[PDB]
């Protein structure tokens, strides 16, 4: 039961994983590990398509404290006074 | 070999040491991706705070 | 043997691969029964549009709920961390001389 | 806005706005906490002290430096240090205000990585930069060209720099400066009879080579003069009233810049180490470089330096060409200065880190926007 | 309207005013960029230096030669250099004066193509005209008659002409001058072990070469000289201080021009080529061109090349004929006041290559008008 | 009587008897002297230890390398040298055995001038012969054309030779081999954290560098998986018992060799250095130098450069003409090798440097006689 390749089609653009394809005739061998995912009664995890199409998708194109001093001099003064 | 049949690699090109680098490389990917997903989750919570 | 009789890690292998045949439709690379080893390193090259969260960080946010038996992960793959980098010729060509 | 200056050394964190003389919060950076029994009850008993508090309250402290030779190995200690430089010293949010921070170069790449990370996830700033010191140094001596050697309290730094163009692989970094001074010092006065022990000690022992150690210009005939006359011993009042003399103790102690051989390292004095400097750059530069011997950090400020180290540059530089030494009378905060003149530079605007490109390119912008 | 004359040659550019003696504008023909990292912020750090200021700032820059054996190899740096010598040194609108320029024979054509196209579609002069240096070098000499060795940095070529005829058949090339030697010279003082490998120290050595390099009257009695005795032995000082001396690397060097197979060349001599070049005339014109052996080019700049000159083809032709170098002092500037003559005569108004004729006849006219 | 091979490079010390295929002592060129203050009297402490001695007590020792870029800088360090691998090491009587010695092309001949006077009059030989590396290597390889690129400790050198002809012009040497890579090694490990200061930490790098590292096929690439994942990355156990990690220091340290630029020099890499040498040579022979890239030295056993070395010589030379690397499995000894080929040649027996022609000619026959 081929469950890995049921997945719907994408509504937007995709970022390319890019992986290394195994032939598939080398994928169907007797101690492989893709043969026992195929078996059906294995245990299976429905992934949330709809977060992975939201995110990885591609883009689309007052005067409280007046003062006439400058801040240097005005913070200078507050250290001056602060530690009176 | 049996680990060869199973990863569906060639059986006389496989080497276990590059089978074992790449687990371990896995590894310290999941765990730093862990520990990303938990600083940026604390952080967002604080910022939220 | 942690490797052979591994029980999370066919399931995380299923998991990326449905993943990935929703994400590269439509390109040669897609409907696939298998992949290298080597995929799991490239799993930060896929990005968000923010540029701060990569699919490997997401994969795991969602196991994060959904199913929290991956993070048991370290654990079968903790013996393959501590078996990289063992040389097995120089210690058999020891063993033999 | 205006932006801040903060050279955090191993040291003394100097600390200050841009656009100002002289760096306003200097004060060493320790941590201490207490190492006996408290019986009192209220009253205000804090279990970490900060600055100058642990300063004045240090006989019943152990003293923590957070910085070794430039790298910061305890993190919270320095994340305490940067509270109460930013907090409590200046009293600024650093929220709203840039920040410059100083660098010593050949540091390892992740204590950058814990600095950016730190100082953009605790006291997360609109932007910060990291410096290199020397070219702090070299805009605080309002030239273009010349040799820095820095030398703080954990790193001695020569960078060379002509016309604009700092050479990389011709810097040199040695781990020997004023903390190696003030372990070698207490090793020597147990000779004389005086005990020091404790990291309140240290502060003791660092106060004696402020104030009487010297630069020797002749070391040898300084050694016959101090054996054969006490001309050269000083006297220093100690807290507990005690009164210490000492004597070639004042010009062995800054001879380890020159002879790192006393505390057992291989490597060669900041005299062969600027001169290899030098040596080590193309040739047409290297004239310039001689004339602009720029000296800067705390460790340089014994009143016999210039002169000889003006002449073991001049015994290994050819005799057809004259050596200068740039020693300003503040060069002990000009790390600081050229912060503030490099802060206030209408060009420097462009090259902030700011917190969008941060949060884009992750922790890892640091290697490439900065040196 | 006064013209310009621009000796664009491999060394250096010569550039000036028509009907004057002396070239206003001498300048070496580099292109200097910056290889190391800039660390201090504003001040203007070009990112090309050109000419003079290249030269000054050279230990800090990759000087790249836009000819390379009269071939403009690189043509972005010389339009760079035109620029440079247009409206920095002589600071005059191109577009008002007509602009005289200088070429060695049996060139690649495409070479005098792409000249055309960019003094007439980037320089835009309302005339210029490309020139024989052998044909100027003879007009600078006063005479109608004469054969013309002119040796630059890249070419050394000898060109016939009697009674205002060149003989086309007669011409010789050979790609063995100025940089070749300074290049012979840097392997030879790889002997004494001063290793002089970056484009910086070519100067260095181009320097050397220019102020002690010299041509020998005999080869083997120099060997025997320099080999028996240190009397011939040289000191310089170099940019940082240090003090070389060298020996029979003096004459070493331009030996190359009267021996090729000391950097691996099959071909003969310059005196061999002046020899095979007369003999290819015809037999009634060979006594004048016996006589009249000028010279040209600052390889030409030898004290001692004359008098070797006049030694080897003494020996090459037969001994009833006169032989006599013409040799005059201001022969390395003689292409410019052969150009300054040339251009101030009331005849070769027009023989000029005007904005309309290029524009009805493309860039193809100047294999026509010229020779 | 048989012959001996000493092949004394900057690194590696490798003496043999000629007609035998391996080199029966290899060892490292060092002298170590201790530093540290000897307490406990007797049991024989030796204030010099040379070789393998020196590499077994290296934690209480300073090394010194005596050969620097193929320059003997120090001359008493390799007396002691050869005493070593004459008397202790080989044990044999070097005044009744005749001893092949190598050297780089390009020397200083003061070098060679001292290396004929203290072999002839220390360790007084029947005979001897100074030899080209190449020229061994190649006959090492058992053909007779091919163009061998050589890179020992300090010297990386390219010498084409056709026929048994060796085109000396188009002999090119560079000063970029395996000690400076140890030392940006050196350098680049700091950023990790790993700080290794002394001249005994330069042998844990170098045998890091020798047991780690590996040349890059595509050096982008490789840095795009390195800053990806990390699976390339390999631990390294320090005889204290720390384990390492090292990553894209494995191949950013032999890119040197490709990249000179890294340690600041102005040259281009090894690969361009090759094929400027093909270019330098006839036309006719470059289709011979093309498909017999001969490699030699230990700094070519890094498991990744000769298909790296392959695509660069493709990448340069026209498509049309075969690029194929002669890369034997014992190319480190190949030096040694082709030597014992060479002084067990019936035709090499009359190219002795004789005791005769030494005292006739004083120390000048070596230019003379040797290429
Ligand atoms: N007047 C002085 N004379 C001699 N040494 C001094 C003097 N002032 C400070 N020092 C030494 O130099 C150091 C100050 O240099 P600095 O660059 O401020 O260090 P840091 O910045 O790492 O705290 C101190 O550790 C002290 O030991
Ligand atoms: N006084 C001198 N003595 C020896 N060589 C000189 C002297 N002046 C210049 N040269 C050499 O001659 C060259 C200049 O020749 P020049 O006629 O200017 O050539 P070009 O015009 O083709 O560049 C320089 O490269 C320099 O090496
Ligand atoms: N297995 C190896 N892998 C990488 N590099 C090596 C290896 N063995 C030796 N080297 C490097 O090559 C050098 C040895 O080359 P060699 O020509 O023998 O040097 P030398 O003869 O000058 O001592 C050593 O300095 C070492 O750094
Ligand atoms: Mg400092
Ligand atoms: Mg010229
Ligand atoms: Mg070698």
């Amino acid at each position: 039961v081929p469950s890995h390749r049921r997945v719907n089609p994408p509504t937007l653009r995709m970022k390319k994983l890019n992986w290394q394809k195994l032939p598939s005739n080398v994928a169907r061998e007797h101690n492989s590990m893709w043969a026992s995912l195929s078996s059906p009664d294995a245990e299976a995890v429905e992934p949330d398509f709809s977060s992975i199409e939201r995110l990885f998708s591609f883009p689309a194109a007052e005067p409280k404290e007046i003062t006439f001093l400058d801040a240097k001099k005005s913070l200078n003064l507050n250290i001056f006074l602060k530690q009176f | 070999r049996e680990l060869a049949d199973y990863l569906c690699e060639d059986a006389q090109q496989l080497s276990l040491e590059d089978t074992f680098s790449t687990m371990k490389a896995f590894r310290d990917l999941f765990l730093r991706a862990l520990k990303e997903n938990k600083d940026r989750k604390e952080q967002a919570a604080k910022a939220e705070r | 043997e942690s490797l052979l009789t591994s029980r999370q890690l066919p399931i995380f292998c299923q998991l990326i691969l449905r993943i990935g045949n929703f994400l590269n439709y439509g390109s040669h690379t897609g409907d696939a029964d298998g992949f290298k080893i080597s995929t799991l390193l490239k799993l930060t090259e896929t990005k968000s549009q923010q540029n701060r969260v990569t699919l490997l960080h997401h994969v795991l946010e969602e196991a994060e709920k959904s199913h929290p038996d991956l993070l048991q992960l370290p654990r079968d793959l903790e013996q393959p961390s501590q078996a990289a980098g063992i040389n097995l010729e120089i210690i058999r060509s020891e063993a033999s001389s | 806005t205006t932006a801040l200056v903060c050279d955090n050394g191993s040291g003394l964190v100097k600390a200050g706005f841009a656009g100002d003389d002289a760096p306003r919060a200097v004060f060493p950076s320790i941590v201490g906490r207490p190492r006996h029994q408290g019986v009192m009850v209220g009253m205000g008993q804090k279990d970490s002290y900060v600055g100058d508090e642990a300063q004045s309250k240090r006989g019943i402290l152990t003293l923590k430096y957070p910085i070794e030779h430039g790298i910061i190995t305890n993190w919270d200690d320095m994340e305490k240090i940067w509270h109460h430089t930013f907090y409590n010293e200046l009293r600024v949010a650093p929220e709203e205000h840039p920040t410059l921070l100083t660098e010593a170069p050949l540091n390892p790449k992740a204590n950058r990585e814990k600095m950016t990370q730190i100082m953009f996830e605790t006291f997360n700033v609109p932007a910060m930069y990291v410096a290199i010191q020397a070219v702090l140094s070299l805009y605080a001596s309002g030239r273009t060209t010349g040799i820095v050697l820095d030398s703080g309290d954990g790193v001695t730094h020569n960078v060379p720099i002509y016309e604009g163009y700092a050479l990389p692989h011709a810097i040199m970094r040695l781990d020997l400066a004023g903390r190696d001074l003030t372990d070698y010092l207490m090793k020597i006065l147990t000779e004389r009879g005086y005990s020091f022990v404790t990291t309140a000690e240290r502060e003791i022992v660092r106060d004696i080579k402020e104030k009487l150690c010297y630069v020797a210009l002749d070391f040898e005939n300084e050694m016959a003069t101090a054996a054969s006359s006490s001309s050269l011993e000083k006297s220093y009042e100690l807290p507990d009233g005690q009164v210490i003399t000492i004597g070639n103790e004042r010009f062995r102690c800054p001879e380890t810049l020159f002879q790192p051989s006393f505390i057992g390292m291989e490597s060669a004095g900041i005299h062969e180490t600027t001169y290899n400097s030098i040596m080590k750059c193309d040739i047409d530069i290297r004239k310039d470089l001689y004339a602009n011997n720029v000296m800067s950090g705390g460790t340089t400020m014994y009143p016999g330096i210039a002169d000889r180290m003006q002449k073991e540059i001049t015994a290994l530089a050819p005799s057809t060409m004259k050596i200068k030494i740039i020693a300003p009378p503040e060069r002990k905060y000009s790390v600081w200065i050229g912060g503030s003149i490099l802060a206030s530079l209408s060009t420097f605007q462009q090259m902030w880190i700011t917190k969008q490109e941060y949060d884009e390119a992750g922790p890892s912008i640091v290697h490439r926007k900065c040196f």
